RNA sequence: AGGUGAAAUUCUUAGAUUUGUUAAAGACGAACUACUGCGAAAGCAUUUGCCAAAGAUGUUUUCAUUAAUCAAGAACGAAAGUUAGGGGCUCGAAGACGAUCAGAUACCGUCGUAGUCUUAACCAUAAACUAUGCCGACUAGAGAUAGGAAAACGUCAUGACUUCUCCUGCACCUUAUGAGAAACCAAAGUCUUUGGGUUCUGGGGGGAGUAUGGUCGCAAGGCUGAAACUUAAAGGAAUU
């Protein structure tokens, strides 16, 4: 996990906000992948 | 680290404080953060006036004061230098420099 | 340079109430005599209600946050 | 004619990028001249300038002698509203009116101004240049 | 070319006003439909008191004049309503003061009804050393009211021919104001603005009483 | 005319932009506005009325331990977003062109649908911050400030102001043989001279707030939450 830190940044890094949403759109589509093989 | 013990905001006891958008910038800063300079002065100079003076109609006339409220953002005023920046030890002083 | 068992008589008047050596009341009592009748009438610094004469009913006070103002000239004297 | 000294009220718009100089009747219904900064110059960055400001108030002084107006009250104005600060013809156009000789009185700011009111232009984190 | 079609008419202001002369405009030539005079009709004039007093005083201020009849390069001006100037109501607002507002809709004993607006400031007595000075909202609630119930009174009593004379000696502001000090002192204490919402009617012969 | 660093898209003699008087529409309440107030937090600035509610102060009223903190469980919870009706001015994720540039799906410019506003449901997270849990005791002064209360042959006319004391607020300045890694701190003090009461959380950095299972949700997603493998440093505050 994070927590708190979460965003630190304390070096360069890919971004926190942009970091989130890269991975819901990884799971986003695991969802569907998923659903459709039942 | 904490650079100021304030925080720049000047916000005690709310949670929530008005808003006003920068005069330049266009941005939305808190009301307390603006960074304000009410600019009174009249409308033409002084060197120029003098011809209001020579030309006029009536026995003298008080040439009437042009009153707006200015704000600003923190990066239009360190760009346009109304503050620009001070040391570790003279940022706490809080006085009007030209009273 | 301190006397916590004996503390100045100026300085405890001058401190609330309850943080005093002693706790008592800064409240009392009133002997007031309304302009009209010779009738007297035992009434407490600070009244929370209008308070009415000894027979057909005049005012002698009525109430305020603290001490309650008395009507007019009459005199009130303390117990 | 018998009283001397007629008025007309000249409403200088006076916005960034252009400058407008009118005169009109006291009523103000019916104009009498109308000059635009970008008449003079025709740059589109000198629109606005102090020299093409002047130049447009020295037309407006030759066409008042003309047709009647010997004297000027004057009504200056940033763009204001929503946009409160008047331009640099502002400062040129109400200099250039007193060397022609109309007979100057009666100034106002009339920049228009509201009680809070709409959103202004350029979002939230504002016009970054 | 297009000026040979128009010919100057001359604006006259009321008898209280003391000063005739004032209004100079020009409605061009007449043509059958649409003729001048009724081009000319219903424009309204803008004008500082200090030139009809013909003093240097009352500088802030305008009064409006609208012209409801023209006779014979004439025109016959009673006032649509009142206001006051952005450099005096600018100047009287600073910082530290509590600026204290008011409205009534008011009617006269002649038709018409007005929307007459009051402004007062709180002032800081002599021998003050408190920084700023405010009023507690109650006490602003009951200087309101007073401004209301006072404003009103006069507007109704007095007739509009009547009402436009109270404002020139500013009388109503100094009432306002020695009423008040019971709960607080205030300073300044104007009219600031009057809006005509009706107009009643026309009425010819009323208006030449004015017109002397 | 617009607009810009400079221009163009765009609007214009079938009369724009500017001048003036109206009318309609829906937003938003400038200046006064503050190291001010109120509120459990989120939050709350036009006038007037109605409806309950709250704190502080005052009290030689009353009950008499009724209290503190809280696994479960429950109410509220900005903005965005969703669902169904209203409303739709301005602004404006998407989209559209016009610029800039090597390119520019961006910054800049001109239009512009969802949204923004409101009634009725949901959602339940924010750098939701004082990044400091909640009650209690004691430590140190000075001057301001908001609310209430008492005193003065006080000054001007029930109130405004002056001087002085009391509690209750948001803070601020100065200083410590008090503390700290330091920045700084009337609390981060009274802690190796270590125990006033209590709730929740953390154990090198990734992998990961991911996988799987559960449960709430109309969805978006929320709450709970691993391992294999990987790595010698990540991280804090000051100095040159």
């Amino acid at each position: 996990a994070h927590g708190a830190s979460r965003y630190k940044k304390a070096r360069a890094k890919m971004r926190w906000k942009w970091k989130k949403k890269r991975t819901r759109r990884l799971q986003r589509k695991r969802r569907k992948m998923r659903q459709r093989s039942r | 680290p904490t650079k100021r013990r304030n925080g720049g905001r000047a916000k005690h006891g709310r949670g929530h404080s008005a808003v006003v958008r920068c005069s330049n910038c266009g941005r939305s800063c808190p009301k307390d953060k603006a960074i304000k300079r009410f600019n009174v002065r009249n409308i033409v100079d002084a060197s120029s006036q003098r011809d209001l003076r020579e030309a006029s109609v009536y026995n003298t006339y008080t040439l009437p004061k042009l009153y707006i409220k200015q704000c600003y953002c923190v990066s239009c005023a360190i760009h346009s230098r109304v503050v620009r920046v001070r040391s570790v030890e003279q940022r706490k002083v809080r006085e009007n420099p030209q009273r | 340079e301190i006397d916590l068992l004996h503390p100045d008589p100026k300085v405890e008047a001058s401190k609330h109430k309850l943080k005093r050596l002693i706790p008592n009341p800064n409240s009392f009592f009133m002997d007031v005599k309304c302009p009209g009748c010779l009738q007297i009438t035992t009434v407490f610094s600070h009244a929370q209600t209008v308070v009415l004469c000894g027979s057909c009913n005049i005012m002698l006070c009525q109430p305020t946050g603290g001490k309650c103002k008395l009507t007019e000239g009459c005199s009130f004297r303390k117990k | 004619r018998d009283g001397e000294i007629v008025f007309g009220v000249a409403h200088i718009y006076a916005s960034f990028n252009d400058t407008f100089i009118h005169v009109t009747d006291l009523s103000g219904r019916e104009t009498l001249v109308r000059v635009t900064g970008g008449m003079k110059v025709k740059a589109d960055r000198d629109e606005s300038s102090p020299y093409a400001a002047m130049m447009a108030a020295a037309d407006v002084a030759a066409r008042c002698k003309e047709l009647g107006i010997s004297a000027v009250h004057v009504k200056v104005r940033a763009a204001g509203g929503t946009r409160k600060t008047p331009g640099p013809g502002a400062q040129s156009a109400l200099r250039a009116l007193a060397r022609s000789g109309l007979r100057i009185g009666r100034i106002e700011d009339v920049t228009p101004i509201p009680t809070d009111s709409t959103r202004r232009k350029s979002g939230r984190r504002g016009r970054r240049l | 070319d297009p000026f040979l079609k128009k010919e100057w008419y001359d604006l006259k202001a009321p008898t209280l006003f003391n000063v005739r002369n004032f209004g100079k405009t020009l409605v061009t030539k007449s043509q059958g439909t649409k003729l001048a005079v009724d081009g000319l009709r219903g424009r309204v004039y803008e004008v500082n008191l200090a030139d009809l007093n013909n003093d240097e005083d009352q500088g802030f201020r305008k009064i409006k004049l609208c012209c409801e009849d023209i006779q014979g390069r004439n025109c016959l001006t009673d006032f649509h309503g009142m206001d006051m100037t952005r450099d005096k109501i600018c100047s009287l607002v600073r910082k530290c003061h509590s600026l204290i507002e008011a409205f009534v809709d008011v009617t006269t004993l002649d038709g018409y009804t007005l929307r007459m607006f009051c402004i007062a400031f709180t002032k800081r007595r002599p021998e003050q050393v408190k920084s700023t000075c405010y009023a507690q909202t109650s006490q602003i609630r009951a200087i309101r009211k007073k401004m209301m119930t006072i404003m009103s009174a006069e507007a109704s009593k007095c007739q509009l021919r009547d009402l436009v004379k109270k404002f020139i000696p500013e009388s109503i502001g100094k009432d306002i104001e020695n009423a008040c000090k019971g709960i607080f002192p205030l300073q300044n204490v104007f009219i600031r603005k009057v809006k005509m919402l009706k107009k009643p009617k026309f009425d010819l012969t009323k208006l030449m009483e004015l017109h002397g």
